[PDB]
């Protein structure tokens, strides 16, 4: 399968600079162009340049041509693309697409900020009486208190994805983050199966996996 | 640089009716036109390209047309799943250009929501604060109205909540807010109220707890 996987630095500097990556697989790296794309959330998406992984040959849109620089690696079959003096303009989604933009990558999230990175606190949002429906059971985690987004959160390690609701962050008072995600389960096997939540916060190494139990 | 105006910018459709969208060239671009179908959390996905073609896999729902400078979108049997925002984009010239966008939400029946609430964990309140969160799942139209009453007293100013985008498979929506206190003003209190108002509901839906186990 033809993949895309873009990554690098979520947090960064202002005034500072930052290099983001795409790791091609599935496909001959060399044999095609790569674009990278700019989107700012609920805006609309902008073509940054592309480059030749077999030549290093360029083409920048005249708006990026001093804010961005393309590169590729043959041997990790992987391009780059930095990003210099940043500003809160240069906060957005960055993805990496094929010559055909019939492929694209998942995207990775920049936010340009001066204030320090706060990792997440995952407390969890326990099926009880209260949380009961039709026969099923809500349940979650809540991730609070940290800065900046994204924070990713999965389910059982991706094996439970239907009735999960992961809601967009609020921004509290203090300027930290927090959301909630939450899953519909049957109330009738509650007390064989188990459900975890996986929670990745990239900016402070946070990785936690916090196992939901009913109110006891 | 060639802009592409799109519109229009919201549309409201139900399952099965036909959407159209439009995107008119600043110069003209005789055919390289693309249009790309972005779901919510998504990257954007191919869906048409040299203004008619349709990428493999693309539904028959898809059509695409025009030349010279007007070119349109059209969707027919409208499905759920085909709620999203929606790009077109020139490549006839650089640097390649993307039409401003349309979300296409889906119009449905009224559903009321489910309500749910969650007291704090006790690993957060050995923390020193309390969020007392209150879940209303999937309901329709997306307008909904919570209010946190504790002891019968209304509150304001210790809450937060946010809306889901709208679900793929039953064009409901979803809500989740929270009300954050500290473990002191927590613990003066026994009765944790979320009062739910919605247009599925003839009256005020009310979801409590007082504080046991």
């Amino acid at each position: 399968q033809v993949q895309l996987l873009e990554s690098g630095a979520e947090l960064v500097k202002p005034g500072a600079s930052v290099k983001l990556s795409c790791k091609a697989s599935g496909y001959t790296f060399t044999s095609y162009w790569m674009h990278w794309v700019k989107q700012r959330p609920g805006r609309g998406l902008e073509w940054i340049g592309m480059i030749d992984p077999n030549s290093g040959g360029t083409k920048y849109n005249e708006k990026f041509k001093s804010k961005a620089t393309l590169t590729v690696d043959k041997p990790s079959n992987t391009a780059y693309m930095q990003l210099s003096s940043l500003t809160s303009e240069d906060s957005a989604v960055y993805y990496c697409t094929r010559r055909d933009m019939d492929y694209w990558g998942a995207g990775t999230t920049v936010t340009v900020s001066s204030a320090s990175t706060k990792g997440p606190s995952v407390f969890p949002l326990a099926p009880s009486s209260k949380s009961t429906s039709g026969g099923t059971a809500a349940l979650g985690c809540l991730v609070k208190d940290y800065f900046p987004e994204p924070v990713t959160v999965s389910w059982n390690s991706g094996a439970l994805t239907s009735g999960v609701h992961t809601f967009p962050a609020v921004l509290q008072s203090s300027g930290l983050y927090s959301l909630s995600s939450v899953v519909t389960v049957p109330s009738s096997s509650l007390g064989t199966q188990t459900y975890i939540c996986n929670v990745n916060h990239k900016p402070s190494n946070t990785k936690v996996d916090k196992k939901v139990e009913p109110k006891s | 640089e060639l802009v592409m105006t799109q519109t229009p910018k919201f549309m409201s459709t139900t399952v099965g009716d036909r959407v159209s969208i439009t995107c008119k060239a600043s110069q003209n671009v005789g055919t390289p036109v693309a249009w790309y179908q972005q779901k919510p959390g998504q990257s954007p996905k191919l869906l048409i390209y040299s203004a008619s073609n349709r990428y493999t896999g693309v539904p028959d729902r898809f059509t695409g047309s025009g030349s010279g400078t007007d070119f349109t979108l059209t969707i027919s049997n409208m499905q759920s799943e085909d709620l999203a925002d929606y790009f077109c984009q020139q490549y006839s010239s650089y640097p390649l250009t993307f039409g401003g966008g349309t979300k296409v939400e889906i119009k449905r029946t009224v559903a009321a929501p489910s309500v749910f609430i969650f007291p704090p964990s006790d690993e957060q309140l050995k923390s020193g604060t309390a969020s007392v969160v209150c879940l209303l799942n999937n309901f329709y139209p997306r307008e909904a109205k919570v209010q946190w009453k504790v002891d019968n007293a209304l509150q304001s100013g210790n809450s937060q909540e946010s809306v889901t985008e709208q679900d793929s498979k039953d064009s409901t929506y979803s809500l989740s807010s929270t009300l954050t206190l500290s473990k002191a003003d927590y613990e003066k209190h026994k009765v944790y109220a979320c009062e739910v108002t919605h247009q599925g509901l003839s009256s005020p839906v009310t979801k409590s707890f007082n504080r046991g186990e």
